[PDB]
DNA sequence: TCGATTCAGAAT
DNA sequence: TCGATTCAGAAT
């Protein structure tokens, strides 16, 4: 339960009660400088085995073509609020997360924390599996394009890792 | 762990400055923003942005149900040796009679956004906090998180100004810790955070208080 | 874990019988000592020596400093419907201000002999047990042992021709559960037996029997 | 700590403490019905490495031949006593155990249990080896001659390995 | 595997 | 390795 890959169920939203089991995996994109790691993997074992087309590969491509805005643009702020608690003012910290689900039950989630050790922040992806549901072809090309909306760093990534397949 | 002790009338806690991934860290701000500093190969500047630089330390109340670590060793002690009186206590107490609104009722909420992220949609997970600068130059924080129901975290940050020795100018020693003589403003402060944090919290305080009285 | 009921004005408990390596494990006594059974290949006698057949049950009392487990959930059981009564638990409670003298009192020992096994020393660790026999057939024990100070477990042996169904003649089934109907005399004794082996299980007793009252 | 080695420390009899740290190892002689594990493996790596000579074997098989009485003889006896304990009878328990400790500091004891699963008795040997403590040679002789006092079966055990060698 | 227990280990 | 935390794992 400490790896990046746990299992959880919802409680109070944070038999038919196997559908609030879910496993979460903090999934990855490179490692070791090369793109052969969990996504990198996925991608590139399934556009060799014709499961991705050359078609496939532009639509993301474009894709990344046309995005300008990403998930750390929106930052973490610490918003003033003009309340007192006893002596104490009051904040609000407005993290933001962008999710979707997918037809099959899954979800995938991109959070953003601040930049460890540096200056900035540092966005990382998740999927959440139901233990009800293998990879569908639809969960591989958004998961691509949630580290393209991730950050520039990540798309960057991302689009150098398409163009050498 | 962080050493607390007394000597010539003054309660002082040795806080350690080569422990990054503890609950004591040494931080500088940035425009706002705290960043985690390597005090063993980033050396310290020697000039006025020196305040810029602080120690930022998660302090605790309790450990295995009793009240003998940091911060009740802080305030037992001082209790101990005429530091913390019986009017300083009983204050206390009467302001946790009168306070009834807490830091965990302002709760943690996910908001719907009219934003969306090419396909993806976007939330704003809103989460609390509170922060008082004190006119010695620290501050104190209390942090809402979820129960790993709430919990409440209590953060108090040192200006490196405030503890010796002097690290102007020069990088930090291998495993060095550094003492800091803890006023007394500060610990009723960190008492009153404990108080206001949550009702558990104030329950402690509460508790632990009244045994020494 | 043992289930524990009631049904039809009595405390009842379900017994396990093809657990050997439980807290709860069937033996029969081969010349005065007890011997494990396995239930599920070697089939019962249909004699009259399946009384030398029997449940040895090492019974708790509390758990997680909970009274919510095994005699606790009994006891509580047949003080809500009216089997263990007022008194019953006033002379309990007078009982334990009575006693005074504990079997860990009793104390384990090493004790130096006369004897040698061809050069090696020989010692005789000597351990203290309480027994009693109930007129209903069951037997009470307590032991001593060193804690993992001294610990006191308290032991209590049901012969199975008290306990339905009658397993004579047969084997145990898959997985068997064996119903049990508790005696009142045995959980008066059952406490009893927890009153006197130790003053910390005494002041359990004692202070979960205060406050059913 | 939880295996037949394990790691503890004399505190109330159950710098300079260290001492009373030692290791408890809970030594067999055989398995899988051949003589080639722990001590028998010892015995004869030793026999074969000439650190046990043919004369050792000898004063072990003549040792052997002269023991009668054994640990388990001894039994565990429960003791009536003629006291009460607010109506509750009280008895003794007695288990016997052999102890030797050996000029260099390690100690062998031989403990009696009932015979789990059977009737009868099972015997155990302990080496407890202190951390400020390779195995001696003496050590090595005294730990046969512990299974030999144990019990008859561990002695015909013994003389039937030392008979192969 | 269950059964018992509590430590040491995996996790990043 | 330390640091944090709590689960799952090794043990027989």
């Amino acid at each position: 339960p400490t790896s990046k890959i746990r299992v959880k169920k919802i409680e109070n939203g944070v038999d038919e009660n196997l559908r609030d089991y879910y496993i979460e995996w903090q999934i990855s994109f490179a490692r070791d400088g090369k793109y052969d790691y969990e996504l990198s993997r996925m991608v590139r074992l399934a556009h060799e085995h014709g499961i991705l087309t050359y078609n496939d590969i532009y639509e993301l491509l474009k894709f990344a073509d046309d995005v300008k805005s990403y998930l750390e643009d929106k930052g973490i702020r610490r918003e003033s609020t003009n309340e007192e608690l006893y002596g104490f003012n009051i904040y609000e910290d407005v993290y933001p997360v962008a999710k979707k689900e997918l037809p099959s039950g899954e979800f995938i989630g991109i959070v953003l924390k601040h930049a460890q050790r540096a200056v900035g922040y540092q966005s990382m992806v998740y999927v959440c599996i139901p233990l009800t549901n293998e990879v569908p072809v639809d969960l591989m090309k958004e998961l691509l394009k949630a580290f393209i909306i991730a950050s520039e760093t990540h798309k960057n990534d991302i689009v150098k890792f398409l163009r050498s397949i | 762990e962080a050493s607390v002790s007394f000597e010539n009338g003054k309660i002082v806690v040795r806080l350690p400055i080569t422990r990054p991934t503890s609950k004591i860290r040494v931080k500088k701000i940035e425009n706002g923003v705290g960043i985690p500093v390597s005090t063993r190969k980033k050396s310290f500047p020697s000039d006025e942005n020196l305040r810029d630089y602080y120690i930022e330390w998660q302090i605790s109340f309790a450990r295995d149900g009793k009240y003998d670590y940091e911060l009740s060793r802080m305030v037992r002690l001082a209790h101990e040796h005429g530091i913390l009186t019986y009017n300083d206590i009983y204050e206390l107490l009467k302001f946790a009679d009168d306070v009834k609104s807490y830091l965990e009722d302002k709760g943690i909420r996910r908001e719907s956004t009219n934003e969306e992220l090419y396909g993806f949609n976007i939330y704003e997970d809103v989460y609390p906090v509170a922060k008082k600068e004190l006119p010695s130059g620290e501050f104190i924080g209390i942090v809402l998180k979820h129960a790993q129901g709430y919990q409440s975290m209590v953060y108090v940050c040192i200006p490196l100004t405030n503890v010796e020795p002097s690290l102007a100018g020069r990088v930090a020693r291998r495993n060095e810790v550094v003492k800091y003589e803890v006023p007394v403003d500060l610990m009723k402060e960190l008492l009153k955070a404990f108080i206001i944090a949550s009702e558990t919290h104030k329950n402690d305080i509460v508790k632990f208080l009244r045994s020494i009285i």
